[PDB]
RNA sequence: CCGAGGGUAGGGCCCGUGACUGGGGCGAAGUCGUAACAAGGUAGCUGUACCGGAAGGUGCGGCUGGAU
RNA sequence: UGGGAGAGGGUGGUGGAAUUCCCGGAGUAGCGGUGAAAUGCGCAGAUACCGGGAGGAACGCCGAUGGCGAAGGCAGCCACCUGGUCCACCCGUGACGCUGAGGCGCGAAAGCGUGGGGAGCAAACCGGAUUAGAUACCCGGGUAGUCCACGCCCUAAACG
RNA sequence: CGAUGUCGGCUCGUCGCAUCCUGGGGCUGAAGAAGGUCCCAAGGGUUGGGCUGUUCGCCCAUUAAAGCGGCACGCGAGCUG
RNA sequence: GAAUGCCGGCAUGAGUAACGAUAAAGAGGGUGAGAAUCCCUCUCGCCGUAAGCCCAAGGGUUCCUACGCAAUGGUCGUCAGCGUAGGGUUAGGCGGGACCUAAGGUGAAGCCGAAAGGCGUAGCCGAAGGGCAGCCGGUUAAUAUUCCGGCCCUUCCCGCAGGUGCGAUGGGGGGACGCUCUAGGCUAGGGGGACCGGAGCCAUGGACGAGCCCGGCCAGAAGCGCAGGGUGGGAGGUAGGCAAAUCCGCCUCCCAACAAGCUCUGCGUGGUGGGGAAGCCCGGGUGACAACCCCCCGAAGCCAGGGAGCCAAGAAAAGCCUCUAAGCACAACCUGCGGGAACCCGUACCGCAAACCGACACAGGUGGGCGGGUGCAAGAGCACUCAGGCGCGCGGGAGAACCCUCGCCAAGGAACUCUGCAAGUUGGCCCCGUAACUUCGGGAGAAGGGGUGCUCCCUGGGGUGAUGAGCCCCGGGGAGCCGCAGUGAACAGGCUCUGGCGACUGUUUACCAAAAACACAGCUCUCUGCGAACUCGUAAGAGGAGGUAUAGGGAGCGACGCUUGCCCGGUGCCGGAAGGUCAAGGGGAGGGGUGCAAGCCCCGAACCGAAGCCCCGGUGAACGGCGGCCGUAACUAUAACGGUCCUAAGGUAGCGAAAUUCCUUGUCGGGUAAGUUCCGACCUGCACGAAAAGCGUAACGACCGGAGCGCUGUCUCGGCGAGGGACCCGGUGAAAUUGAACUGGCCGUGAAGAUGCGGCCUACCCGUGGCAGGACGAAAAGACCCCGUGGAGCUUUACUGCAGCC
RNA sequence: GAGCUAGCCCUGGCCAGGGUGAAGCUGGGGUGAGACCCAGUGGAGGCCCGAACCGGUGGGGGAUGCAAACCCCUCGGAUGA
């Protein structure tokens, strides 16, 4: 449930807050974080390559198991919901019975002192981990692999999921939160359960400063520009488009397609997202 | 008001220092060329 | 000291009036179509919404105070 | 105290028919639509037929002139939570009652806000007809909306 | 064109006279008073505001009158801008 | 002899401007060849959140002393940051290194690139971050946490004693973290004392006093006291912490728990060692056997790794502790003690500036710490002032114009002007009081007004004590006194009504534009399924992102409210397995050259053969577009209505003479005595119009309009006054410019605006202060204009390529 | 050549004093329970006034300057993008 504010000043008009309500441990484990290095979009030759980057609140960086097939039958215990400023999700800190500690991205109604347990013999319960052939059709997941034990990759901010529609052979067919239908092999782990925080949608920043606080720089308009700078740059006064609208380095950016056509990922995907 | 020259020994010695320029390609050209010169200093003299 | 009142400043209510503008009533000797009364020629009415020169139309739901 | 009937309400599940779309097959010269047509769709393989899949909405028969609710209104089936009401016994309390300006709550549809969902339908809109004309009635399309959650709106031929 | 700074204003004037006023006249369809028209005359004088960058012009209140032009559309090594 | 030629020299301007903050000077004494300028004394002024003191950069002997004055110093010079010479910088504990890691750099392995080279996990380097042992005082002309004195401490080596499974680059713990607010107790620093010490003072009318003036502390091991930080203990199980582990993690049981205990730091005390004023005598002696106490205020510093709240969720590694592995267990490690050992570099001086950056001893720029007192509500603001430091390296006169900065002004009060530009007014605190509108926060310090000093009396509460006195803080009531005036000086909003634009706080053309421009939360379109799209790179490799569609890229629009219509024929994008066209290649009918010949060689039709284009659909918050004529209603006028041409389709809502309206100062209304502006309307909109968004919108604005009140030297219309210059005398002494000059007016003439030609007029020679009409005055080979088959930036359905993609 | 300037990265530092008084919390009221109302507490904010600090709005001066961007008066931000 998302907070509002009293319009004490014209930013606290509109702003509004996560409540925070899950979160139960407001310190990070110590071993499972390490320093984040910031970029400002800038890459090894120190080029700019992401415009706009830059100058957001310090991080650090916690390790999150994106693997869990690390420890099949070892069940362990939810110890605590925590904050992650590296993603929408929040994260939630287990306990295994080992006596290893690790963090996986918090499920939607998870709960502190609940056990998870990861395998192909798991129940069928929230922030279990399995592979995908032996969760059952009709069941939504997250944390998704896209190939055997590459790691967790799809559905993983705040609110997503996927739904298992169908299996063909080897592969099972997946609705992915982007609406695409797509082919993902038996063997790929996913957990049960869409991601929580699903509120983080409906927060408004509510100013400018809010935006730098999360490292993102003012994006000035290709219209805003000169012809030196930008497709859309100059004419005296304002000027509409006067081409097809168009990107930084030229190309057109209203529906132009750029997935490569000749890409090996098509013969396994069946339906293109449709919004 | 501020000016341009703003010396700092560090920052001398390590943009136009010796070891500076002996890194590079065009940096050994800068210290053959002063050395043909005859230049009494092939580097800038900073303390340190 | 209080004190008629006068002065300064800011509020509240009422009345008259105003370029222009909105619809209303009446007039009747005009122009346009014919929405309602018959199954009124698409049964009617209705709250709401969107639309149309106009009467009005259509959607959604409701009523019979609807002919056969 | 002991029984009863019921689409009364709220929540979570869950079944089948049908429409549409997508896939595989088979097949060919039309289909659709109307008062009659045309627009539309179809040899870039439609309609009709079989198999598979996806998804939303509404629940045929039972069904009635029936039942329930204070009204609005409520209809597949299962469970949980919950309201009203009737009967029998004539056991308890001993007029504790009736109404009710204000107040408070509920309140069809349409509409609104945020966010979902979107099959069918369908304001606006586009086109075809009809017609003297036809910003309509009929036809082919079609966006809100219709559906869900939460918050508003508070109207009605909210009628017996 | 190896530069002659360009509108208006302010300041400071000076000149022309085709004279706005004041002085002198003739004609009048000049009774008087007030005008009209032309002639002589440049000595002096020729207001303050509202609008607009304005020059100009319109308007307000006056005035004997509220003249028109030239001086690099006078005057930025004088100011403004 | 000329090239705005080149180099050098030397003129002119000219004894002219100027001599660098308007903080300010005067006299006496000394020195010396020479003194406004050096030294000394007295008086005066200026700074005092500095214009004082400490540190880091940077500078590099500028430091101290002697001798000196040619040049440097804007004058002078005996002086000096200048010349010559001699001297001066002392560390186990301060800073850096023999320690750690950060970004980043480098880089075994490895990857990539014509060469040069580019990457790259580990490792290494890299600090103003982590870590680590010294405080007070004395001494020199010049260094001092460095020398000395006192009292403390660290590491290494060796040895002795006691103790223990010792042992690591390996495991674990810890180091280890934000922002805002903040408790308790302290310290730094400060105020007061009728108390303690002190040389002296009684003046000029009074005072021998609870008089005046001065000072009343600093460092300190162990121990102790106070205040805080850190940390639970025992056992059992164990599959995790890439070996092992008794450690850590996990589970269970017992006990302990906001306690204590253990530990650590701060503060106080503490053997001991120091310091020690005014005044007076010549930095030093004395004061002095100095005293060294009480009360109050009190940090932003300390205890600290304290506490709370919040979202934007806040380094690493070593030191340290613990675990164990090889090994080794006569070793080794731990603890105590003792002796020995302890290297390198910096250290002067300037350091908001005359020693640093600005060519200068330049009104500019330069990071950190301390920065006293009183009063003003507070404060680092303001006035004055302490310590301390200065009077700004030309002066002396005069008392014009004019300029600058400043003060005042009768009557009027915006009449000034493009504009109230500028300058007035207002001005702090307390109390009263406060409108439309509003998103309910605000608008608001709205507006407007009352109070404000001092004296006496009475009284309320808090802090520190002790509960009281004292001190300190916050009040209340009554009665009086003085002046023109009580935030009595200094610092300290003028206000209101109403439009345009932009929602807002922010950002910008360094150095002519701060805005209505950019950004901005927010809205929509679109791409992207992850080895993502996209970006940089030849590549490897990177960013994206250790992110995963509630995410990331691109684009437009720009809070919010109410909305966002019609046109898909052209362009773009998306979809379309048909058809047309389509290159290499395949194919090889048929033909050719040559050879006696097999053969060699060449051309070449049908047919097959991708993307692309054509073709068929879709698509507007994709590029974009959104008509004309004729007729018609009881008078006129107009035209709801009909007709017709054209188009892909003919502009909807809303708004409109507008940041858009040409005609235009449209017309009408308002305001004014008067209104080309402004506001409100009308609509024949030259040429608004819906995300290059349309129409509104509280709040906000050094934005641009219009109006009123207040108040004014803005003005009528000017006057006076002050200081810094201008002026005169002594000192020093530029500049651009300059064909040469013995350089007047008029009317003419002249390449068409003449000091220089003609005629006439006027005119003795030479300066000084002033004014700017001319010398087509100076400056800059015209900021416009054209020309050159001159150049460069930008664009595209110009041409031709290339990257890139298909 | 990034010792000026622009952006970013790492690691430190700075922001006198005063004002307004959000959420929350506690108590009281209210109700079937609530919502909510009042008071106290609290201390939020690209909040307000204003130095340091960062700026550069209007005017005046300067214009062979003190200065190749300075000076005076005034003015913007000053817990934050
Ligand atoms: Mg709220
Ligand atoms: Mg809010
Ligand atoms: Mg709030
Ligand atoms: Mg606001
Ligand atoms: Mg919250
Ligand atoms: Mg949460
Ligand atoms: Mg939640
Ligand atoms: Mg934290
Ligand atoms: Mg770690
Ligand atoms: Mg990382
Ligand atoms: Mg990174
Ligand atoms: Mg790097
Ligand atoms: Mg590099
Ligand atoms: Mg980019
Ligand atoms: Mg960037
Ligand atoms: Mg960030
Ligand atoms: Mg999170
Ligand atoms: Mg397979
Ligand atoms: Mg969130
Ligand atoms: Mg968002
Ligand atoms: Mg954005
Ligand atoms: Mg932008
Ligand atoms: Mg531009
Ligand atoms: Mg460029
Ligand atoms: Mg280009
Ligand atoms: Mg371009
Ligand atoms: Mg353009
Ligand atoms: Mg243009
Ligand atoms: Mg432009
Ligand atoms: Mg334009
Ligand atoms: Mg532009
Ligand atoms: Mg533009
Ligand atoms: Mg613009
Ligand atoms: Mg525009
Ligand atoms: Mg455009
Ligand atoms: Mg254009
Ligand atoms: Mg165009
Ligand atoms: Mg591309
Ligand atoms: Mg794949
Ligand atoms: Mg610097
Ligand atoms: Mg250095
Ligand atoms: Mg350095
Ligand atoms: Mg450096
Ligand atoms: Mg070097
Ligand atoms: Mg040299
Ligand atoms: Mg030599
Ligand atoms: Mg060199
Ligand atoms: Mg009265
Ligand atoms: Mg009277
Ligand atoms: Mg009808
Ligand atoms: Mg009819
Ligand atoms: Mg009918
Ligand atoms: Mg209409
Ligand atoms: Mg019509
Ligand atoms: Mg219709
Ligand atoms: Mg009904
Ligand atoms: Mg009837
Ligand atoms: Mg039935
Ligand atoms: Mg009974
Ligand atoms: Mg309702
Ligand atoms: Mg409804
Ligand atoms: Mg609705
Ligand atoms: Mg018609
Ligand atoms: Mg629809
Ligand atoms: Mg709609
Ligand atoms: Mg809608
Ligand atoms: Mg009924
Ligand atoms: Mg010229
Ligand atoms: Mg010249
Ligand atoms: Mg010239
Ligand atoms: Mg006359
Ligand atoms: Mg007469
Ligand atoms: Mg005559
Ligand atoms: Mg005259
Ligand atoms: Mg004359
Ligand atoms: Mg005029
Ligand atoms: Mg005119
Ligand atoms: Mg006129
Ligand atoms: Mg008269
Ligand atoms: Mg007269
Ligand atoms: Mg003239
Ligand atoms: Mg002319
Ligand atoms: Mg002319
Ligand atoms: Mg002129
Ligand atoms: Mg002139
Ligand atoms: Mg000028
Ligand atoms: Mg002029
Ligand atoms: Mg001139
Ligand atoms: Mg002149
Ligand atoms: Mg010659
Ligand atoms: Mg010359
Ligand atoms: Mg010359
Ligand atoms: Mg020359
Ligand atoms: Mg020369
Ligand atoms: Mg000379
Ligand atoms: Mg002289
Ligand atoms: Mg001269
Ligand atoms: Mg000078
Ligand atoms: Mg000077
Ligand atoms: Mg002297
Ligand atoms: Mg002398
Ligand atoms: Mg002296
Ligand atoms: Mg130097
Ligand atoms: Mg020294
Ligand atoms: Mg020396
Ligand atoms: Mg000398
Ligand atoms: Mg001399
Ligand atoms: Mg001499
Ligand atoms: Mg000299
Ligand atoms: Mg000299
Ligand atoms: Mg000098
Ligand atoms: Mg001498
Ligand atoms: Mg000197
Ligand atoms: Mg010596
Ligand atoms: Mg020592
Ligand atoms: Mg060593
Ligand atoms: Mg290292
Ligand atoms: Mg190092
Ligand atoms: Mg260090
Ligand atoms: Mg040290
Ligand atoms: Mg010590
Ligand atoms: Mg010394
Ligand atoms: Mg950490
Ligand atoms: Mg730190
Ligand atoms: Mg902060
Ligand atoms: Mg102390
Ligand atoms: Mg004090
Ligand atoms: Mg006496
Ligand atoms: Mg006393
Ligand atoms: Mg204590
Ligand atoms: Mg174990
Ligand atoms: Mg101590
Ligand atoms: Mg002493
Ligand atoms: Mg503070
Ligand atoms: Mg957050
Ligand atoms: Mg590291
Ligand atoms: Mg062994
Ligand atoms: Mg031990
Ligand atoms: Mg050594
Ligand atoms: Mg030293
Ligand atoms: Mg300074
Ligand atoms: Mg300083
Ligand atoms: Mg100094
Ligand atoms: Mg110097
Ligand atoms: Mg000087
Ligand atoms: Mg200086
Ligand atoms: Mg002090
Ligand atoms: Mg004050
Ligand atoms: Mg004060
Ligand atoms: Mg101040
Ligand atoms: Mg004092
Ligand atoms: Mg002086
Ligand atoms: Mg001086
Ligand atoms: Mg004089
Ligand atoms: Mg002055
Ligand atoms: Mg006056
Ligand atoms: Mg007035
Ligand atoms: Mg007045
Ligand atoms: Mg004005
Ligand atoms: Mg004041
Ligand atoms: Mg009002
Ligand atoms: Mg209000
Ligand atoms: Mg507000
Ligand atoms: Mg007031
Ligand atoms: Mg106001
Ligand atoms: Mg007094
Ligand atoms: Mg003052
Ligand atoms: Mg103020
Ligand atoms: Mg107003
Ligand atoms: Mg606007
Ligand atoms: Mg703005
Ligand atoms: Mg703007
Ligand atoms: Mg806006
Ligand atoms: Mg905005
Ligand atoms: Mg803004
Ligand atoms: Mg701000
Ligand atoms: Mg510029
Ligand atoms: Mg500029
Ligand atoms: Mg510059
Ligand atoms: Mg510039
Ligand atoms: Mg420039
Ligand atoms: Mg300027
Ligand atoms: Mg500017
Ligand atoms: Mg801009
Ligand atoms: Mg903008
Ligand atoms: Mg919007
Ligand atoms: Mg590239
Ligand atoms: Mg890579
Ligand atoms: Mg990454
Ligand atoms: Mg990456
Ligand atoms: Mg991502
Ligand atoms: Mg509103
Ligand atoms: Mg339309
Ligand atoms: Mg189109
Ligand atoms: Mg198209
Ligand atoms: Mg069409
Ligand atoms: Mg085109
Ligand atoms: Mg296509
Ligand atoms: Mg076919
Ligand atoms: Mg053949
Ligand atoms: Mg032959
Ligand atoms: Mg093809
Ligand atoms: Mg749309
Ligand atoms: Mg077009
Ligand atoms: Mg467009
Ligand atoms: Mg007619
Ligand atoms: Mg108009
Ligand atoms: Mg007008
Ligand atoms: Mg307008
Ligand atoms: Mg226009
Ligand atoms: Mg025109
Ligand atoms: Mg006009
Ligand atoms: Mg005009
Ligand atoms: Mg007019
Ligand atoms: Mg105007
Ligand atoms: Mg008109
Ligand atoms: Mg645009
Ligand atoms: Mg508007
Ligand atoms: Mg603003
Ligand atoms: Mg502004
Ligand atoms: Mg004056
Ligand atoms: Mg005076
Ligand atoms: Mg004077
Ligand atoms: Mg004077
Ligand atoms: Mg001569
Ligand atoms: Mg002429
Ligand atoms: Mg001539
Ligand atoms: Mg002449
Ligand atoms: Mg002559
Ligand atoms: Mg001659
Ligand atoms: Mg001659
Ligand atoms: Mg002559
Ligand atoms: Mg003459
Ligand atoms: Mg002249
Ligand atoms: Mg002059
Ligand atoms: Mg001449
Ligand atoms: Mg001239
Ligand atoms: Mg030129
Ligand atoms: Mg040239
Ligand atoms: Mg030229
Ligand atoms: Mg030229
Ligand atoms: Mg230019
Ligand atoms: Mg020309
Ligand atoms: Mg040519
Ligand atoms: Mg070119
Ligand atoms: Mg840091
Ligand atoms: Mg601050
Ligand atoms: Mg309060
Ligand atoms: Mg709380
Ligand atoms: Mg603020
Ligand atoms: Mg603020
Ligand atoms: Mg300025
Ligand atoms: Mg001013
Ligand atoms: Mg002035
Ligand atoms: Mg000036
Ligand atoms: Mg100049
Ligand atoms: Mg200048
Ligand atoms: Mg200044
Ligand atoms: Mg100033
Ligand atoms: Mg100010
Ligand atoms: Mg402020
Ligand atoms: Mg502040
Ligand atoms: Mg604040
Ligand atoms: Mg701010
Ligand atoms: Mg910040």
């Amino acid at each position: 449930a998302v907070k509002k504010f009293k319009p004490y000043t014209p930013s606290r008009r509109f702003m509004t807050v996560a409540d925070f309500s899950e979160i139960t441990k407001t310190e990070p484990e110590k071993s499972l974080v390490k320093p984040l290095k910031k970029t400002g979009g800038r890459n090894n030759q120190g080029r700019i390559t992401v415009r706009f980057r830059g100058g957001g609140h310090k991080r650090l960086y916690r390790i999150i198991d994106f693997k869990r097939w690390d420890k099949v039958g070892i069940p362990a215990k939810v110890a605590a919901i925590e904050y992650d400023p590296n993603r929408s999700a929040r994260i939630a800190l287990l306990h295994y019975v080992d006596g290893e500690k690790r963090y996986i991205i918090a499920p939607d109604g998870l709960q502190v002192g609940q056990q998870v347990v990861a395998g192909p013999d798991a129940p069928i319960q929230v922030g279990n981990a399995l592979p995908l052939r032996f969760i059952p059709v009709g069941t939504v997941v997250h944390a998704v692999e896209l190939e055997p034990k590459k790691g967790a990759k799809l559905a993983r901010a705040a609110g997503t999921s996927a739904q298992i529609q169908g299996r063909e052979g080897d592969y099972v067919i997946l609705r992915l939160p982007s609406g695409e239908l797509r082919k993902v092999h038996g063997e790929c782990y996913a957990t049960v359960g869409a991601v929580g925080n699903a509120d983080h949608k409906n927060i408004v920043l509510g100013k400018a400063g809010r935006s730098r606080w999360l490292g993102r720089r003012p994006h000035v308009r290709g219209a805003a520009m000169n012809p030196v700078d930008h497709p859309h740059g100059g004419g005296e006064g304002r000027a509409p488009r006067g081409r097809p609208p168009a990107s930084p380095w030229g190309w057109q950016t209203k529906g132009l397609k750029t997935r490569k056509r000749r890409k090996p990922s098509s013969r396994f995907i069946i339906a293109r997202r449709k919004k | 008001m501020k000016r341009t020259w703003q010396p700092n020994r560090r920052k001398r010695a390590k943009t136009h220092g010796f070891r500076a320029r002996m890194r590079t390609p065009g940096g050994r050209k800068v210290l053959k060329r002063r050395r043909q010169k005859g230049r009494w200093r092939l580097t800038p003299a900073v303390r340190k």
